[PDB]
């Protein structure tokens, strides 16, 4: 066997170092003898029949890369995505497995759009025609498509080209967060401190280089500051001041900071700004929070006789619309009010909800798969519910699906997460790809799920039949 | 939520029609029915087992 | 437990988080006095009192 | 009949009215734009007009935190009580179960 | 009938009834007025009118087979898989148009529920005595329901 | 016809009104009761001939205001909100100079004592 | 081959658990090479709750016929006892039998591989009927002293 | 019993750890898996877990389950000699040290 | 097939919800399926009117 | 997590001998595979269990092979050896699952059921809100709050 | 066929060698060349 | 310069000509757009190369089967 | 199709917390509502325990009503719209017709003449188009007109 | 007249067989099922006219029905009913409308 | 068209009289303008 | 049972007496037979 003859090639990038020990994946990934004239004298070395997709920067991506795979380094992910990733997009890249992305056809279009945004001032007319006068793009499609992956790639493109980008990877933490607190200085407005504290910290470190050069245009110079801390004369220092406080003093610390940050950001008309908001459909309707009962802000002396029933029966009060949040107020103001031709919104419509069709019994507490997913049950239409130009994206075509499946199976088996020594216990690549197409319906979310469920397949006789044929041929050869 | 159900009179309407409550009262006149005043509006449940 | 759950329902600002995600101590554990600091308190209750497990 | 209806509140009909009355007292619009015609909040059920009543609960928590009792004694049906039990099925005549009366 | 088996004979009835269905004809009969459930509901479903075209890879494969390789991809119906003899090409080999609005049937849950409960409830709402010419249409109708202990009796 | 359909919810079906008179044991009396009730229902349904004030209203399911109209909620009294925000910030910082944590209940929200 | 000339739909019948599961399969070829399988008006994956070990045996008749699933549109109608979720091996077996019978009716020569692989064969096993003499009612007697 | 919400929380935690660069938990998990996940050597002829004697007049099911429970309680993972363990074993399937893991890719150059 | 029958010519009108009868004139039966699954109630017989 | 009742532990033989009902159930198997994949370690024991179990359930219906009868007993010894080897492989898989589940719960700050051990910060065993006023294994009383294995802030 | 897909062999004969072999073969043959054949040959020459 | 937007190889050019012919014929599903047809041909040749490498690796794997 | 369990498990021997077997009323089956039917601790059959919790019929009825409540709450979550009366003259053309009562006739279609095959009982109209008729005396349009996107427009999706 | 079918009335009576007055387990294990059956057939006649002669000839077949067989006669006949505004007029609604209290 | 309507439309009383003559449709008949003849149908079950 | 030893499994009838012989075991993989026969013919020719 071609096992001891193989030595690992020199490691150039993080992707090359994700190779499992040779003995484990020798069966899964066969090796072949490659001959070439190395410095005159020909040399014949054994090499793998498969290699990971090359890792290359977004500026190196081209038209020929459409419907192909490309990897991103671990250090690049750390410096580009401190806010996190999409809800279900990171589960395909465990720490050992290399981080890959599919350069979709829509990805190329958005890569070009971000490229124009780099210097939009020279091509304002070009971008206006692309957006058709709208303030950005909103991406909608069937549940489990690559809409969140598109947003992650967009943020990668923006940060690689050094454009200040406001990233909201999860809209659940804002609209359907843990608790909501009224705004400190904005009457009739609320905010979510749990999401705001993390958002400010991640946004600051994400755009540390860009925001450092920024200067405050509309910001009070006499804001409260504890001993040892310095008044923020820089936008990045303002962001740090927003979250560098001990609770409960941080609640109002972020409440004023988020409003001033939005106001200062809206007061910029030259530097391009890119906004990426995953799950924008949560920002256009009511939040799951409820307005407080009026008896809670009235004061009760004797509960037994106070003409109140808050402690008797629970009741439903109107829900807070997402437009009443301090964070969302800035975004709505930029979208509606004109005179802001440098803000570019790229938003997604998450459709991860608890299934419901007629009857709905109590889900099993253990086997539930949509338990963590939020539930709204409200039909959504981005064309009528958003000001951005709608982009309809469907499931993978078989070209993209084949590349996605090839990357998942082979890179995982090369990284040391596949069958490895048990390669003969799984069907061939074409048989697996054919089965996954039927099982998953060529759905990006279904592909990874059925790839994981591949081992539990019971009805697949190809390997047993192939073993039987090989044994029969070997016996005939021994007889001869 | 808790609310008081309004009743817009056809005379007060910009263009008069026949209100659903008026038609239901006519139905109760036609067939001798019983209007349960204390019937809650939040307990309208469909027997999904047999429906 | 009943009034605190009802007040959490009525206050809003939490939504379904008090039932879909929150959990509460059992019926006999939530009836302990203000300061207990001991598990065996529920068995120290008077037995000749016919209050049906209400201390 | 349960669930009991809690006492009404003035400005809990809509978020605009709630903000105008309980939050700032400076909100310009009194309430949401109300159509001149009648709006039936509980569409299937025709409730008595002028009567304060609730609507089926949107949230799950209130359903199990409300004062909703459970069945304790035997279940009584307005007509099936003649038939003693599911086991003791009292049939007056041996007619078909799919029989029609024209 | 030697054409189809029991289930096929039953189902071709529904197919023909939906083919000749007209909603204005249901005013007289009861359950008979209800058309084929699957076809009617999948027609009412608004998400089925958008039939996807043949996919890019299949189009390219058919092109490279018919034009470049001079051998078109035969549909499974017209493939002579009987090694014993040549079978004639059936009339439905490839001329049966495929549309998402007709087959396979996909319907909304609420539409299905409403159809089922309406069909159950509209049991006796049939005007037996009409002026239509033929078997249906009469002045008086008599039903003699004769009951005994034995089926042969 | 529409008024009659509204008046008779389940008694009509597929354009065929049906009334099962079961009041009396005698069919001779039951048919009399059925005819009387049918005539009464028809007379009460004929109100639509009198004028538009008896025409049954149409049940129309109007949608909640769409997201585009919802987004305008963030700009309600926008100039007044911006003007008030500066004063609220002044009060907030003045109270923060003396208290470690400041709540909106002492800045803008009002909670009556008793 | 027996099939309606007008629509080209082959009808097959499958049964499992005696009378608990009865399904009727309607099969038609798609000229567009786009093929979806539907059960009671819903996608097969949604019907079977995205269970690979159940959806594999529905595809198995096509693999044993050496055909392409994308060329056929299959609809499944459930008869007998209807349940909310039929994501169980017995119901999957019934669906497999119905699909195999429909494919056999559509294409005659497909009968040999399916019959030799046992796809068309019906198992007469069914759950033991209720009996109040048993403690649970099915298979366990009462306490003896 | 492990739930899908637990899986989602684990995915969020590992995403946070990867994005923050904390890899000590990953290294300790991988070392624990390397130590506990070795291929069991094939038992020699005559290796069979003992079975409880059978009697027909009166089968004591309580003793039947007691013997099994006690035997498996004694058969602790510590003394599982069949599963190779310790540093003397050679594992030609897993990386031996954290230095050669892909997170330390900066070292393997030229 | 080819059975001489005299059938009433139907008249097609959108104003009439139901079918319109007409003059009974000569016709030739092109085909008639006795199978109820090929022509359910009300069963039809395909005819050709020789006048036009 | 959601199961906080004191539980009874069945023998590993009793767990393994259950067929594709709980031990070999595809839903639980794929959940374990997902957990291993998210942790980034190879699923060799789980795959070695699955390859055995799918063949076992495939061949469960048929009859045992006819045998002439080995005088030396080599065939019976070989069959017993194979059965024991498969049982030990499944033992290793069971232990791997029951170890990594506890490790994941400890990492995720998930409070487990009564009378179970998490190698991180709870070695005696976790008892909280139990029907008995003591640990039931150390016979020591416990505070009214269950315990605080992890800090407060997340 | 020479440039439609990829050939698999125990000896991977190069595209240059196979194209030159075919060109010499058709040169040795006396076939009256056609526009499409020469166009295909020139297109193959276009990139190498 | 980056990469030229032209069919690089013989398969690329031939499938580009075929896509143009299909667009002229007006078959359903043909994108009849230049960039879309370029994406089509690039993806199809990529699929062909993937099939070729899978066929190359399967025969090497067959030699490594245990029995 | 729903993955939830609608059936109360039958009464049998005492269920112990283990693998494949959990207590019948361990705060997880049918949500937390099983506390209404939970009787913790060893209980004397002679003189302890409420019989309605031991009656299979009653507990099945209770779990049925709880499932019905779940279905109702989810349906009302879906029901984002509200119903407003209009006197048959300000409605669009698709509504100027006779609509049979619920569950009384064939499910009607929304004017199949112009290839519109929706369900008339499920069609929902937005407020923007009906703003004029709903608020005749409003004067200034309080709700802004709905800005429709032109499909014929040359946008980024059309491969500019 | 064409003859149609109808689902037979089948009723399964389940009862004990043992006479033991002590052993409830034996009584339950001795349970037996026996069912009563009543099969019906429906004859449909559609006369284009109402003739009393046919009714006379039809109602008088119960005399010569076969052994152990009964018959039911469903009659659906068109009947002219008179609707008049003299006793059921179409007037306006009352000046004071009736409420739920009535 | 008016001729067709005149020769094809029957009044309520005319239709009731025409059906009652030949088909023996039992039931009262009304000729006053305020009366209307509704040709409904009745269904009942007789068993002896 | 009734205070008696439980009979051995041989006395009980077949547990799978109600399934066809072709089901136990299934012979799936018929599509590969022609391919393997042609492969065998090709390699035998070589
Ligand atoms: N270009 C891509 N590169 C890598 N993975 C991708 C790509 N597109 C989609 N995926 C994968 O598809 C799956 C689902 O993608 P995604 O997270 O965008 O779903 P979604 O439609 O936004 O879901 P939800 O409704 O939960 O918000 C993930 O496993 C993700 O990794
Ligand atoms: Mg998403």
């Amino acid at each position: 066997s071609l096992a001891a003859m193989y030595m690992r090639p020199p490691v150039t990038c993080y992707t090359d170092a994700c190779e499992a020990p040779v003995a484990m994946w020798d069966g899964a990934i066969p090796l072949k003898e490659t001959r070439k004239l190395k410095n005159g004298v020909p040399v014949r070395t054994v090499s793998r029949t498969y290699s990971h997709p090359p890792q290359l920067t977004p500026t190196q991506l081209s038209f020929n890369d459409i419907n192909s795979m490309y990897c991103v380094g671990n250090d690049e992910l750390i410096q580009f995505f401190p806010e996190g990733l999409g809800g279900r997009v990171f589960q395909t890249m465990p720490p050992g497995h290399p981080r890959g992305f599919l350069y979709r056809k829509e990805t190329h279009l958005l890569n070009l759009f971000v490229d124009k945004v780099q210097h939009w001032h020279t091509k304002r007319s070009v971008l206006s025609s692309l957006t058709n006068g709208r303030t950005g793009f909103i991406v909608d499609g069937p549940t489990g498509c690559g809409k969140s992956a598109l947003m992650c790639q967009v943020v990668h493109f923006a940060r690689s080209r050094n454009i200040v980008t406001l990233y909201v990877p999860d809209a659940k933490v804002w609209t359907h967060g843990e608790w909501c607190w009224p705004s400190t200085i904005l009457p009739g407005f609320f905010d979510a401190p749990d999401a705001a504290r993390s958002f400010l910290k991640y946004f600051a470190v994400a755009n540390r280089a860009t925001l450092t050069s920024w200067k405050l245009r509309c910001t009070p110079k006499d804001l409260p500051t504890e001993q040892g801390e310095r008044q923020p004369q820089n936008l990045y220092e303002l962001c740090e001041w927003g979250h560098r406080a001990v609770a409960p003093a941080s609640i109002d610390r972020q409440s004023v900071c988020v409003k001033f940050l939005m106001d200062e950001l809206s007061e910029e008309k030259k530097l391009p700004v890119v906004i990426v908001v995953d799950g924008w459909n949560l920002f256009s309707h009511e939040t799951h929070f409820r307005y407080p009962h009026p008896d809670f802000l009235r004061g009760l002396a004797s509960f037994n006789e106070s003409s109140t029933d808050i402690d008797l029966y629970p009741q439903e009060l109107p829900r807070i619309p997402a437009s009443r949040l301090s964070f969302v107020r800035g975004l709505n103001k930029m979208i509606l009010s004109g005179d802001d031709p440098n803000k570019f919104f790229i938003t997604c419509t998450t459709r991860d909800f608890k299934p419901f069709d007629g009857i709905s019994g109590f889900p099993n507490v253990e086997t539930d798969r949509f338990a963590n997913s939020l539930d709204e049950y409200a039909p959504y239409d981005p064309e009528k519910d958003s000001h951005f130009h709608p982009i309809q994206i469907g499931n993978f075509d078989e070209y993209e699906y084949r590349s996605f499946l090839r990357f998942l199976i082979n890179s995982g088996e090369l990284a040391g997460l596949g069958w490895g020594p048990l390669w003969h216990a799984s069907s061939d690549f074409e048989r697996k790809l054919y089965k996954i197409g039927f099982l998953s319906g060529r759905n990006p979310q279904g592909v990874v799920d059925h790839y994981h469920q591949e081992l539990v397949w019971r009805y697949d006789y190809q390997r047993t039949r192939q073993k039987q044929y090989l044994l029969k041929r070997r016996m005939e050869g021994m007889s001869r | 939520g808790v609310h008081r159900v309004g009743y817009t009179h056809p005379s007060t309407l910009p263009v008069p029609c026949a209100q659903r409550w008026d038609l239901r009262l006519a139905r109760a006149r036609i067939f001798q029915e019983y209007i349960e005043e204390k019937a809650p509006g939040a307990w309208q449940l469909e027997d999904e087992r047999s429906m | 437990h009943r009034p605190v759950k009802r007040l959490f329902c009525n206050i809003g600002l939490m939504g379904p988080q008090i039932t879909t995600k929150a959990r509460w101590k059992p019926y006999r554990f939530a009836t302990n006095p203000a300061g207990t600091s001991k598990a065996e308190r529920m068995y120290q209750r008077d037995k000749t009192v016919y209050t049906h497990g209400h201390n | 009949r349960f669930p009991p209806t809690p006492s009404e509140t003035p400005a809990t009909q809509d978020w605009m009215a709630y903000t105008a009355k309980y939050l700032d007292k400076q909100f310009t619009i009194s309430a949401e734009p109300a159509p001149v015609y009648n709006v039936n909040k509980l569409w299937p059920m025709q409730q008595i007009p002028g009567k304060v009543d609730q609507t089926p609960f949107e949230e799950d928590q209130t359903w199990l935190l409300h004062s909703i009792p459970v069945q304790q004694l035997e279940m009584h049906h307005h007509e099936k009580d003649l038939q003693d039990l599911p086991f003791i099925n009292h049939e007056q005549f041996p007619r078909s179960l799919e029989w029609n009366a024209p | 009938f030697n054409e189809f088996d029991a289930k096929g004979r039953e189902y071709v009835q529904y197919m023909r009834e939906f083919a000749r269905f007209d909603p204005r004809k249901s005013r007289g009969n009861g359950q008979k007025g209800f058309p084929f459930r699957d076809a009617y509901l999948t027609k009412m479903n608004e998400a089925n009118q958008k039939t996807p075209p043949p996919t890019l890879e299949t189009i390219m494969d058919r092109a490279v087979r018919e034009h470049h390789q001079h051998a078109r991809i035969l549909s499974p119906l017209e493939v002579q898989r009987d090694v014993g003899r040549l079978e004639p090409i059936p009339s439905y080999a490839g001329k049966i148009n495929a549309d998402r609005s007709v087959f396979p049937f996909q319907w909304k849950t609420e539409d299905w529920y409403e159809y089922e409960v309406a069909k159950v409830r509209n049991r006796r709402f049939v005007f037996e005595n009409t002026e239509e010419d033929g078997i249906r249409g009469s002045e008086v109708t008599y039903k003699i329901v004769l009951e005994g202990f034995w089926d042969h009796h | 016809e529409r008024r009659l359909r509204i008046l008779a919810q389940h008694r009509v079906g597929m354009g065929v009104l049906k009334l099962d008179a079961d009041k009396y044991e005698d069919q001779a009396d039951n048919v009399t009761f059925g005819t009387t009730k049918l005539s009464e229902l028809l007379a009460d349904a004929r109100k639509a001939q009198l004028g538009e004030e008896y025409w049954p209203s149409v049940e129309l399911k109007v949608r909640k205001p769409s997201g585009q109209s919802k987004a305008h909620y963030s700009l309600i009294d926008n100039e007044r909100i911006e003007k008030r925000s500066g004063e609220l910030y002044e009060k907030y910082r003045d109270a923060k100079k003396r208290s470690l944590f400041v709540t909106p209940m002492e800045t803008w929200l009002e909670v009556k004592g008793m | 081959a027996e099939v309606d000339p007008e629509t080209g739909i082959a009808v097959g019948r499958g049964c499992a658990d005696g009378e608990k599961y009865h399904f009727t399969a309607l099969l038609r070829e798609n000229r567009d090479h786009n093929g979806i399988i539907t059960v009671m008006g819903k996608p097969l994956s949604l019907v079977l709750d995205n269970k690979a070990w159940l959806m594999e045996m529905v595809l198995m008749p096509f693999d044993e016929a050496n055909l392409d699933y994308r060329d056929f549109d299959a609809h499944i109608v459930s008869e007998g006892h209807a349940m909310p979720s039929i994501a169980n091996e017995i119901a999957a077996f019934a669906l497999r039998m119905a699909v195999a019978n429909a494919l056999v009716k559509l294409i005659p020569l497909t009968r040999i591989p399916l019959k030799k692989s046992g796809l068309l064969s019906v198992d007469r096993r069914r759950e033991r009927g209720q009996f109040p003499g048993y403690l649970d009612g099915k298979k366990v007697k009462r306490r003896f002293a | 019993r492990l739930t899908y919400d637990h899986l989602d929380q684990l995915q969020q935690w590992t995403m946070r750890a990867t994005l923050d660069g904390r890899t000590e938990e990953f290294n300790r998990i991988r070392d624990l898996h390397r130590e506990w996940s070795q291929h069991p050597l094939m038992p020699v002829l005559g290796d069979v877990e003992p079975k409880f004697p059978l009697n027909l007049f009166k089968q004591n099911h309580r003793a039947k389950k007691r013997f099994l429970v006690r035997w498996h309680k004694a058969n602790t993972p510590a003394n599982w000699l069949w599963m190779p363990r310790g540093p003397t074993v050679v594992t030609p399937l897993h990386r031996t040290n954290p230095t050669q893991y892909p997170e330390n890719w900066k070292q393997m150059v030229q | 097939e080819g059975l001489p029958v005299r059938a009433r010519r139907p008249i097609f009108s959108s104003s009439a919800e139901q079918r319109i009868a007409g003059g009974p004139q000569r016709a030739v039966i092109i085909q008639y399926h006795h199978q109820p699954f090929f022509n359910p109630e009300p069963r039809l017989v395909k005819v050709a009117f020789q006048c036009d | 997590n959601t199961f906080l009742t004191s539980s009874v532990a069945t023998p590993p033989i009793s767990v393994i001998r259950t067929g594709p009902k709980w031990w070999a159930h595809p839903e639980r198997m794929v959940r374990q595979k997902l957990m291993y994949f998210t942790l980034g370690v190879d699923q060799l024991p789980l795959r070695r269990t699955a390859v055995i179990q799918r063949d076992l359930q495939r061949f469960h219906m048929c009859k045992p092979p006819p045998r002439v009868g080995d005088s030396t007993g080599y065939k019976r010894s070989r069959a017993a050896q194979l059965n024991t080897w498969y049982r030990r492989i499944q033992y290793q898989e069971y232990h791997m699952q029951h170890l990594f589940t506890r490790h994941v719960w400890g990492l995720l700050r998930v409070y487990p059921g009564n009378t179970t051990k998490i190698q991180g910060k709870a070695d005696d065993g976790y008892v909280g809100y139990d029907s008995v006023p003591f640990h039931r294994y150390n016979r020591a009383p416990l505070p009214f709050p269950a315990r605080e294995l992890y800090e407060r802030r997340k | 066929r020479m440039v439609d897909a990829d050939f698999d062999d125990q000896r991977p004969v190069s595209e240059r060698r196979l194209f030159l072999s075919l060109l010499t073969m058709i040169s040795y043959s006396g076939v009256l060349y056609t526009s499409d054949l020469m166009a295909q040959l020139m297109e193959m020459v276009k990139y190498s | 310069m980056q990469k030229l937007l032209s069919p690089r190889t013989a398969r690329h050019a031939r499938l580009f000509r075929l896509a143009g012919k299909l667009a002229d014929s007006g078959s359903p599903g043909v994108p009849k757009s230049d960039g879309e047809r370029l994406v089509w041909v690039n993806s199809h040749v990529r699929r062909d190369k993937d099939i070729s490498l899978s066929q190359e690796e399967e025969r090497i794997r067959e030699l490594m089967m245990p029995l | 199709v729903s993955t939830g369990e609608f059936d109360h498990p039958p009464f049998q021997f005492r269920q112990r917390h283990t693998f494949n077997t959990t207590p019948l009323h361990d705060a997880n089956r049918f949500g937390g509502r099983t506390a209404y039917l939970r009787e913790i601790g060893p209980v004397n059959i002679k003189k302890q325990g409420r019989r309605f919790k031991k009656d299979p019929r009653t507990v099945q009825f209770n779990v049925d009503v709880w499932c019905a409540q779940q279905t109702l709450r989810k349906r009302w979550k879906q029901r984002d719209w509200e119903v407003i009366e209009i006197p048959f003259r300000l409605v669009p053309r698709e509504q100027q017709r006779v609509i049979p009562e619920l569950y009384t006739d064939i499910p009607q279609m929304t004017d199949p003449a112009r290839n519109d095959f929706s369900n008339i009982r499920n069609k929902v109209y937005d407020r923007e188009e009906l703003q004029g008729v709903l608020f005749p005396a409003a004067g200034a349009m309080l709700y802004p007109p709905l800005q429709r996107v032109d499909k014929q427009a040359m946008t980024l999706d059309k491969y500019l | 007249p064409h003859v149609e079918k109808l689902e037979p009335w089948v009723r399964m009576a389940e009862f004990w067989t043992s006479s033991s007055d002590t052993s409830f387990t034996e009584l339950e294990m001795s349970t037996a099922h026996y069912e009563f059956r009543k099969f019906f057939r429906v004859i449909i006649c559609k006369l284009p006219f109402q003739s009393t002669e046919f009714e006379k000839r039809m109602y008088d077949i119960r005399h010569w029905l076969h052994r152990q067989t009964s018959c039911e006669f469903h009659t659906i006949y068109r009947r002219n009913v008179i609707h008049d505004s003299a006793v059921f007029p179409t007037e306006h609604d009352p000046a004071t409308p009736t409420t739920h209290e009535h | 068209m008016h001729i067709f309507i005149r020769l094809s439309y029957v009044p309520h009383a005319g239709a009731a009289t025409i059906a009652r003559l030949s088909r023996r449709r039992i039931g009262p008949i009304g000729l006053e303008p305020h009366q209307f003849n509704v040709p409904a149908e009745l269904g009942f079950v007789e068993q002896y | 049972r009734r205070g008696k030893p439980r009979p051995r499994a041989g006395m009980f009838p077949d547990k799978y007496r109600r399934v066809p012989m072709l089901l136990k075991p299934q012979q799936g993989g018929q599509q590969y037979f022609n391919h393997f026969l042609i492969r065998s013919t090709n390699d035998r020719l070589t």
